[PDB]
């Protein structure tokens, strides 16, 4: 029993999208189907609702500009957005509210004017001027993307990791990640991988 | 239907008990006998996940650590034995009524022993300088509380300014909370100076811990 939403990405104000769901295990005609949306504040918030009967319901905020519907035969649930503002940027998700509550993985969806732009990764290590021991701190600096959604990986093995929140600079975002371990093993070569989807890019750095 | 949470819990201590309350302006409780409120757990940079619905029952993979109680009205979430995987916020909302409703999240406060934040700088790349601008980096991991404050010195002078900061939230593996501190100046301010001081007053701790280089 899973639930997919589809459809996301990057749109200008005014355009349209529409975003699709699909389930194993569940049978959408049966159910009162929802999508729910997450503003970065992190509340949850209703976007519309379609019973098992066909009835509609939206709240004011997206009144005549959303649609949603559903598919009995393909078992597909859809919600057609128009006239989208900034303010419906949000992560969407897909729910069967009733009973036992189910809901996806959500897709982003973002209304902006600004253009998808790659990370540029600069590697942050000592050096020569500085206390070099036990466990040393190593890291990478991810700078001027757009598309806040990126992801850091050490080698694909380590705990020691800490990924600090994006922080919005000049219209574009910045973060960094710091991983620490035994200076016994540094001669082991660090790498971190950059992962930014929204635009297919994904930079490497290995420290030193 | 409006779900009422409060923003933070007590700070709790690992392996003792925790309690979150909530309300609803409305009974959730249905002439079935059901009464439809559901708790969900929301981590950092993770989707929500479902630890209790229709008032008593738990989720797939939920520890019996984990339990509800309450009337139609009134309703605490139990955490027996608090683990450090345990922090994140806790929402309660119920499922009765179509206009779904939320509350807004309680966060689970751990309390621990105090922590010095191992601080380390870093100069800008030589890649980073190579395009034209410079970014110091200092990292303040693994410390307690967070409450902290973090000063900049270029050649030990009051800077300010240009110095972006960012916080993680409690760790959780340690509890422990760890923040980034970034000074980003021009090519030409950085090769002008070489004095750049990197300072922390872990404000329980004493006696500023400090990082600097030129
Ligand atoms: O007819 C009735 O009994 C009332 C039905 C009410 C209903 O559909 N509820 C309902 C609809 C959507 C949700 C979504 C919950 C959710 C929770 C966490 C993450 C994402 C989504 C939760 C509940």
């Amino acid at each position: 029993a899973a639930l997919l939403e589809s459809g996301g990405g990057l749109v200008k104000p005014g355009g349209s999208l529409k975003l699709s769901c699909t389930a194993s295990g569940i049978t959408f005609s049966r159910y009162i189907m929802s999508w729910v949306r997450q503003i970065p504040e992190k509340r949850l918030e209703w976007v519309a609702s379609i019973s098992s009967g066909g009835i509609t319901y939206y709240p004011d905020s997206v009144a005549g500009r959303f649609t949603i519907s559903r598919d009995n035969v393909r078992n597909i649930l859809y919600l057609q957005m128009s006239s989208l503002r900034s303010e419906d940027t949000a992560l969407y998700y897909c729910a069967r509210g009733q009973g036992r509550p189910y809901w996806g993985q959500g897709t982003s969806v973002t209304v902006s004017a600004a253009k998808t732009t790659p990370p540029s990764v600069y590697p942050a290590a000592p050096g020569c001027g500085d206390t070099t021991g036990s466990s040393v701190t190593l890291g990478c600096l991810v700078k001027g993307y757009f598309p806040e959604p990126v992801t850091v990986t050490w080698n694909s093995g380590g705990s020691s990791v800490h990924t600090f929140p994006a922080l919005l600079q000049s219209g574009l975002y910045t973060m960094s990640s710091s991983v620490t371990v035994p200076s016994s093993t540094w001669p082991s070569t660090v790498t971190c991988s950059v992962a930014h989807p929204a635009s297919s890019t994904t930079v490497d750095k290995k420290l030193e | 239907a409006a779900l009422t949470q409060s923003p933070v819990s007590n700070p709790v201590t690992l392996g003792t008990s925790a309690s979150i309350s909530c309300r609803s302006t409305k009974s959730l409780l249905h002439s079935n006998g059901i009464t439809y409120l559901y708790w969900y757990l929301q981590k950092p940079g993770q989707s929500p996940q479902l630890l209790i619905y229709q008032m008593s029952n738990l989720a797939s993979g939920v520890p019996n650590r984990f339990s509800s109680s309450g009337s139609g009205t009134d309703f605490t979430l139990r955490i027996n034995t608090v683990e450090a995987e345990d922090v994140g916020v806790y929402y309660c909302a119920q499922n009765l009524e179509l206009p779904p409703t939320f509350g807004a999240g309680t966060k689970l406060e751990l309390k621990r022993a105090d922590a010095a934040p191992t601080v380390s700088i870093f100069p800008p790349s030589s890649e980073q300088l190579t395009s034209g601008g410079a970014s110091v980096v200092c990292f303040l991991n693994n410390f307690y509380p967070k409450d902290i404050n973090v000063k900049w010195k270029i050649d030990g002078s009051e800077r300010q300014n240009g110095v972006l900061n960012s916080w993680t939230d409690q760790d959780s593996k340690d509890s422990t909370y760890s923040m980034s501190s970034t000074l980003t100046l021009t090519k030409d301010e950085y090769e002008r100076h070489n004095g750049y001081t990197c300072e922390a007053t872990h404000k329980t701790s004493t006696s500023p811990i400090v990082k600097s280089f030129n």
